[PDB]
RNA sequence: UUGACCUCAAAUCAGGUAGGACUACGCGCUGAACAAUAAGCGCAGGAAAAGAAAAUAACCAUGAUUCCCUCAGUAACGGUGAAGCGGGAAAAGCUCAAAUUUGAAAUCUGGCAACAUUUCUUUUGUUGUCCGAGUUGUAAUUUCAA
RNA sequence: AUUGGAUAUGCCAUAUAAAGCGCUUUCGAAGAGUCGAGUUGUUUGCAGCUCUAAAUGGGUGGUCAUCUAA
RNA sequence: AACCAUCUAGUAGCUGGUUC
RNA sequence: CAGAAGAAUCAUCGAAUCUUUGAACGCACUGCGCCUUUGGGUUCUACCAAAGGCAUGCCUGUUUGAGUGUCAUU
């Protein structure tokens, strides 16, 4: 396949050809809008594997954020609030350069029929996934208020309990 | 300004912009359809060039023929797409499935009756008959130009099963024929059979539209003339009649001075216009008959004594036989329209022509 | 601007006259439409619901995952690049891969005119892995013209940093 | 009062011709009520103005009707004819498609269903 | 040139969808004073969140999450203050990315036409055909327990 | 009256199909501006900034055990 | 500068009161 | 009080109706409009009245046209 290629070669990110496409497409972002619409996503192998695929009601929005919270999760939100009728589904780094970090963000149609009849992606139609990245549910989300499993990672503390026989 | 004689009348480009229609596809439409320009009295006033009232723009913008028009051209797009992506099967299979348009909501719109319809066929006829002469060119369609004739035939055949002709004219440019079908006149002109040429200075497109639409009426006339005499249409057309120049003669009329030449056996030579002189015979009620060289399927032969007349436009007759003295189409066409048998030996061969007066003319 | 070699190579396309030859063959090799698979099923499926064992079918192999996967297996005769793929990353691999497997490769302008072949809008990279024997001269001669026009051609400068 | 069951058994535009002579008798009560009027006068408006929504009803009542007949089979219809419930059940998984599932799903309910048992003490 | 593809726009074009309100409980962000404190802002549902181990342990080992009891006012820290084990309530597991279907994009939306179906003339589908999506990858298959 | 899961039974069933178990002289892909390092702030976690990986590798524990993140 | 709502039952060694 | 004699200032409730605003949506916020259709009328080309419509962001598709595009193009 071509995804293990592609895929290995986004580790070598100031390798000689994956500088001048950073340096290259960093301008060419800058003069598009804030949150532009991607037709096909920069990075193919890595929008596959978070869950994106080719086909009617998914959709890819590219977006910067000045550098200097979390840069990943502002991008969700920007874009979950210019799509209003989609559900972010996730996100990922595509691009960076001095000023602004750039990410693209994967969106999904609830009311398009190829994701309503899609038992894989059926889930998200569900109101419970309502601005997934509003509560901190997306990737990022979830890493940012230290959602795990492990040490690394109140209310029933500052509560007295008193039973009925005590 | 934006009220009064300026909103009565609407200009060419005005009335395209609110149907959103191009020039050429607005002139199909008005062509198929009934609209002509209407200059309103106050010129000045109107404009705030061409002139229309805004009625028939309305009307027009709900027309199918728009839609129509913008199918077909959507269509040959799609053609044209799979021609040069180089898969011929696409192309073939979606030339069959071409869109198409109809024109009787179209005739019932611009006809109410069928009298009307009638009254406006002598344009129709003249252009069908000029039409169904003329040779086979890119512009024209060779369909088009076959079933054209084809009507053009199925009219006369109509017309001489039911004796509707009047008067027959025989003019510099060609054959007047002047029929009462249903109590409305109709005048219809047939150019001669002539090495013609195309002038090459008016519009084809304009020319095609209105024989397609003179088609389309003079087809739905003639159904409901065959359904009123109890004739089928369309009647019978024999295959190898038509390859063999028979004329009316292939088209059968199958069911589903009336008699001035009634008592008459016409004999016509390769040297007349048996086109029209077998129609005007055939109107007549009498028998026609044409050498074989002018066609095939003749009733009657050459060496037959039972023609009382011989037309033929010769000076000199060989093998002129006893009984079948000659006579010249000037007589017929003159008895045609007066009612009443001329006299033969006036009109013999090698004999001065007399002057052919216009039935027409008052 | 200054290119690395790996994308300073895509500029060297193959020239009008072998492309042009090269896609003589191709077109000999297209896959069936989805109308013409249609028609050839409905017809066996007729000779089924009456009542009553084929050859290989031969065409030409597209898809990237597809193609990547027939140079590693070794199984492709000639491999077409697209010249202008949008993200460049997609098939910037697959020259260094054609080398390394020695398939002979060439990398042909209009990546549209690739899709053309196998019915689709676009196609990224096609390849063709064995036609038959009619063809076998054909494709000799086209992979000779190959190793000509764009192997023994170029070469020297597709390690060289291209622009600027 | 007219009774709704022989006023739905006549076309509209007579149905319709019931509507204004109600009209202005309601309306001419309002002026013999306004020079003085009986207890028979509220009634009698009392009446009327029931009897002409009664009327108003079977001609709304029909002609929603002759438009549900004429978009019955059809793909997308009025809004108006349409359910109603609430915002969110409009916009809710239909029951077809909860019940979608992979071709994986399938092979695993179809072999290995949840069995029924029993245990033997 | 025709013509495909990529763009960039347009349409009172067709079908949709978002806003506002409530906010006891819930999930984020932000924040003083006398602490995830009130407020402020953002977003849900009938529950939410969490969730099938990059988890504990050092045993004869345990086995997603959540809640209760206990551990425990303990370790640790500098008065704050857990957690493992243990006892209960409830229990259900799975889906992708990374493989060549390559002897056949096997996948999907929509238009149209019929045939059904209904909490329902209001709902939800089926079959056929055409168009589009899709090879820059849609199905089947696989998820480490393999 | 409207419904749910079963039972019984008629019809239909695209099974040339699709599964579990068993056996191997054949194979077995595993998520990166992330992990991690330095440093600066918020309340160890999180966040910014600079740098930026690996492949029996990596994480967390007591050579060993356990787990398999992005 | 003013006004309003909440935190608040904020802070009291001190003042007054504290029931047959 | 009054009022009707399937009555009721009744209950149930699946059908209809639901004025102006308000997320409030033609522009405005009183008014001023746009397009289309329909009709008036004794004032018929037009005018007038009414009705139907006319917010924005975004998703899928449809149609149309541009390009400084890639080619194709003997």
């Amino acid at each position: 396949g071509a995804y293990k290629y592609l895929e290995e070669l986004a580790k070598k990110k100031q390798s000689d050809v994956n500088l001048f496409l950073s340096r290259v497409r960093a301008w060419e972002y800058r003069q598009m809008n804030v949150i532009h619409r991607a037709s096909r996503p920069s990075r193919p192998d890595k929008a596959r594997r978070l869950g994106y695929k080719a086909k009617q009601g998914y959709v890819i929005y590219r977006i910067r954020v000045r550098r200097g919270r979390s840069a990943r999760c502002t991008a969700e939100e920007r874009v979950g609030r210019y799509c209003s009728n989609l559900r972010v589904l996730n996100s990922y780094w595509v691009n960076q350069d001095a000023t602004y970090k750039f990410f693209e963000v994967i969106l999904v149609d609830p009311s398009h029929k190829a994701i309503r009849r899609d038992p894989r992606i059926n889930w998200i139609v569900n109101p419970v996934h309502k601005h997934r990245e509003s509560r901190g549910l997306t990737s990022i989300g979830k890493k940012s208020r230290g959602i795990g499993k492990g040490h690394r990672f109140w209310l029933r503390h500052n509560t007295l309990s008193l039973r009925r026989y005590r | 300004g934006k009220a009064g004689a300026a909103r009565i009348y609407i200009t060419r480009n005005q009335a395209l912009k609110k149907l959103q229609l191009t020039l050429a596809d607005f002139r199909r439409i008005c062509i198929l359809k009934g609209v002509y320009p209407r200059e309103p009295k106050n010129k000045k006033k109107a404009n705030k060039v061409t002139f229309y009232y805004t009625k028939d723009i309305q009307y027009l913008l709900h027309e199918p023929i728009v839609q129509k028009f913008r199918e077909y051209k959507v269509f040959a797009r799609k053609l044209s797409k799979a021609l040069g992506k180089g898969e011929l099967e696409t192309a073939k299979r979606l030339e069959a499935r071409k869109p198409t348009y109809s024109l009787d909501h179209i005739i019932k719109e611009r006809y109410p009756t069928f009298h009307d319809a009638l009254k406006d066929i002598d344009d129709a006829l003249s252009m069908l008959f000029l039409f169904s002469t003329m040779p086979v060119t890119d512009k024209i369609g060779a369909a088009t130009v076959a079933n054209c004739e084809r009507l053009c035939a199925e009219f006369q055949h109509y017309v001489i099963r039911s004796n509707s002709l009047r008067k027959a004219f025989l003019s510099i440019k060609g054959i007047y024929y002047q029929a009462e079908i249903f109590g409305e006149q109709i005048t219809w002109i047939v150019p001669y059979k002539f090495a013609q040429s195309v002038p090459t200075d008016v519009d084809f497109r304009i020319m095609h539209t209105f024989l397609e639409f003179y088609q389309a009426l003079m087809g739905f006339v003639n159904f409901k003339l065959y359904n009123t005499l109890g004739l089928r249409y369309p009647p019978k057309i024999d295959v190898a009649k038509s390859e063999s120049a028979a004329g009316l003669a292939a088209y059968e009329l199958e069911e589903s001075n009336t008699s001035l030449f009634s008592n008459f056996t016409f004999f016509l030579s390769r040297e007349v216009p048996r086109f029209s002189l077998e129609f005007v015979i055939r109107a007549f009620g009498g028998k026609v008959g044409w050498d074989p060289i002018l066609g095939s399927g003749s009733p009657f032969s050459e060496s037959d004594p039972v023609i009382t007349h011989h037309i033929c436009d010769r000076p000199h007759i060989s093998q002129k036989y006893e009984g079948r003295i000659y006579i010249q189409p000037q007589w017929v066409y003159d008895s045609i329209n007066k009612g009443i048998l001329e006299r033969t030996d006036l009109y013999a061969c090698g004999a001065t022509l007399p002057p052919h007066l216009s039935p027409f003319v008052k | 601007l200054k290119v690395p070699p790996a994308i300073a190579q895509f500029q060297k396309t193959l020239d009008k006259n072998t492309a042009t030859q090269v896609f003589k063959l191709l077109n000999k090799y297209r896959p069936e439409t989805a109308a013409e698979k249609k028609q050839r099923l409905v017809a066996e499926a007729e000779a089924v619901a009456n009542g009553k064992v084929s050859k290989k079918p031969y065409n030409v192999k597209y898809g990237l995952n597809h193609v990547v996967a027939l140079i590693e297996a070794k199984k492709a005769k000639l491999v077409l690049i697209a010249s202008d793929v949008d993200p460049i990353e997609l098939v910037v691999f697959l020259p260094a891969l054609c080398k390394k497997m020695g398939v002979p490769y060439a990398i042909v302008k209009n990546k549209a005119r690739l899709g053309t072949v196998i019915h689709q809008k676009t196609a990224a990279v096609l390849a063709v892995t064995e036609v038959r024997e009619e063809d076998k001269n054909e494709l000799a001669s086209i992979v000779s013209a190959v190793d000509a026009n764009f192997s023994a051609k170029y070469d020297e400068s597709r390690r060289k940093w291209g622009g600027g | 009062a007219l009774k709704t069951f022989e006023l739905r058994k006549q076309s509209q535009e007579n149905l319709a011709e019931q509507l204004q002579e109600l009209r202005q008798e309601l309306a001419s009560l309002r002026v013999q009520k306004i020079a003085g009027g009986s207890g028979s006068k509220l009634s009698k408006i009392k009446t009327t103005r029931k009897d002409i929504a009664r009327i108003l009803t079977v001609i709304n009542e029909s002609n929603r009707l002759a438009a549900r007949e004429a978009y019955k089979n059809k793909k997308y219809i009025p809004l108006d004819l349409r359910q109603k419930k609430t915002r969110a059940i409009r916009r809710a998984l239909t029951p077809y498609e909860q019940s979608r599932k992979t071709l994986k799903q399938i092979k695993k309910e179809r072999y290995f269903p949840l069995r029924k048992y029993a245990l033997k003490a």
